[PDB]
């Protein structure tokens, strides 16, 4: 079995690292069972979306195992809302890289 | 470590609010059944279960309450970690295969009130810090903690009366899940003041998937949870 | 030299830059809050002990009471404060208000 | 060496709905505006400070510290100036209505080019206020001028590698001209950096009105005299 660590902030937030792409690019998600949906930043966000410019960006360009979909995504939570683009790639746990 | 070939994800680009400036994670991996999936996508551990990366197809969760212990948490993908949970496992049956769903007989609070009495619906969620429950019945539990309401469906408690305060005992699988007044309260504290926060809040989910209970992290908190995909249940114990 | 009195000093404390308070006195003994020294308002208002349960605020902060200081004087007046970002209701109260606090 | 103000009407707060005054780290508020907007016309602690001839002069004076290390965090001078808090000399702006402590503001001049207040406006001094305040519209100009961008509460964030290029922003008041270099209108958060100037509309016949917050007093040590009804400003030290 593989053990992924998780980090506790304030007893309300538990994340773990994780890799997107070929060589792994490294990024924090919440293990949501609440949810069935993967997502994390891409670096072509919108210069107004402020919580992008302190969380780390998905670059496709930097990545051998990226597949391009395109295919727009909504996806309305109870507390927020996103929306973006999908892509397909390899994902690794822990990050590995 | 695991690697999850050819895994559909998105590409956040608007993220509108603060919500996410505020969190410390990234992003989020949906562990739910691929039902509550956005454009049908198949999820990282459905892929995961498709190219038998795992010998069992089942995940577990420890939580740590410290909340700074290090570490504040594991994810055991494909197993069980014992060294985090005191006795043997209580499966409890998936009712609907969306959410990790089981059926709750009752909420029963020490002092006298019982809510949800003919039993409700409830979902095991890993992305929800406290319980959650419907309004009334909610309310109904806070005049009965003597808990006020601050916003948003959220109560506080006065911390002197933490000591005094009734255990809640869920009722699943025909066991008894307790939680005594230290496991459902939050001792939040900002500015160098102390506020204690009820785990229970008040939310209505609306139909096909309302109503609901929500057994968030401060249930997985004080017990382990297991995720089975194989036989499609949901086991529980003391976590350690 | 021996000189006259002069000037009150009141030391302010200062958080996040944000937030910029003093130390007060209410009453004889004098009853210590921390206050703004607001240029924007007109009003003069701290915790009272016969808060209402629902003010949380009320939990974590300093109260004033009434029984314990010799120089109150009841009015009873009931009174509503709007500022830009905020409101309260309570009650006036007559009382010394020292500065510094004095205690 | 202090004061006690006698025979004092004020508030016993037994309701304090929101969060806002959870959040916060007083315990109440101290108001030194004029007896004009005082709820229940009740005279307020320095007018009543004065009535008793407690003080030889009856101005007031404000140091804020800009570093939240610093100590002392500010200082209220009651009666007074403390010269050790400020450099060269004081220049008076006579009060336009007194309510607030309410000033003739000239112009608002972005070093870059863009001018906002262009006919004069109306500004007050206000310590409980913690950023600078304008007209929503007018706002909006000045942070489109410095690349901010908006996110809740009429509240802009700057990209912290933009503070350094930023124009500063002068606001003529008297005839004289105060300066804010971008990190005096900037402050760090959480690493964000939030704009000084906030945009919220104040409705007449009080408003429109700008507000000279503790983001202004901070960068201009303020004198509050009550005998000739002006406000005098120094380079803070
Ligand atoms: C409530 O306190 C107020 C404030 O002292 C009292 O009314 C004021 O009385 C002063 C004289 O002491 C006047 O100059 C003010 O103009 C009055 N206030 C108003 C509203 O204009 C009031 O009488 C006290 N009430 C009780 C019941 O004692
Ligand atoms: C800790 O930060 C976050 C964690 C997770 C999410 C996604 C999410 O909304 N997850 C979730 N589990 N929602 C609860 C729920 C409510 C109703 C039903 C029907 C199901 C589930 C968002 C977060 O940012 C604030
Ligand atoms: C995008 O991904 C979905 C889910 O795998 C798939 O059904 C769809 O065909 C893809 N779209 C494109 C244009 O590649």
């Amino acid at each position: 079995p593989i053990p992924e660590v998780l980090k506790n902030y304030m007893d309300a937030q538990y994340y773990g690292e994780i890799g997107i792409g070929t060589p792994p690019q490294c990024f924090t998600v919440v293990f949501d069972t609440g949810s069935s949906n993967l997502w994390v930043p891409s670096i072509h966000c919108k210069l107004l979306d402020i919580a992008c410019w302190i969380h780390h960006k998905y670059n496709s360009d930097k990545s051998s195992t990226y597949v391009k979909n395109g295919t727009s995504f909504d996806i309305h939570y109870g507390s927020g809302s996103l929306s973006g683009y999908l892509s397909q790639d390899t994902v690794s746990v822990p990050c590995q890289s | 470590g695991v690697k999850v070939e050819r895994q559909v994800f998105g590409e956040a680009t608007k993220q509108p609010g603060i919500t996410f400036i505020a969190a410390k994670f990234d992003g989020i991996l949906g562990m739910a059944y691929p039902r509550i999936s956005v454009n049908n996508v198949l999820p990282v551990f459905d892929n995961l279960m498709q190219q038998k990366l795992v010998d069992q197809n089942i995940f577990s969760f420890y939580l740590s309450r410290d909340p700074d212990a290090q570490p504040g948490g594991e994810l055991m993908l494909g197993g069980t970690d014992s060294k985090y949970y005191k006795g043997s496992l209580s499966y409890l049956n998936v009712t609907r295969k969306a959410y990790w769903q089981v059926h709750l007989d009752q909420v029963e609070v020490a002092s006298g009130l019982t809510l949800c009495k003919e039993g409700c619906e409830a979902i095991v969620d890993t992305g929800t810090s406290l319980m959650v429950g419907p309004v009334d019945e909610v309310r109904e539990l806070q005049k009965a903690i003597g808990a006020v309401p601050l916003i948003q469906g959220e109560y506080m408690i006065p911390c002197e009366k933490v000591s005094t305060l009734p255990a809640i005992t869920l009722k699943l699988g025909g066991k008894g899940y307790k939680l005594s007044p230290e496991d459902y309260t939050l001792k939040v504290s900002q500015a160098g003041k102390t506020l204690c926060l009820s785990g229970f809040m008040g939310m209505d989910i609306p139909p096909p998937s309302g109503p609901l209970w929500i057994l968030g992290d401060v249930f997985i908190g004080r017990y382990y949870t297991v995720f089975d995909r194989d036989n499609n249940r949901v086991g529980f114990a003391e976590a350690a």
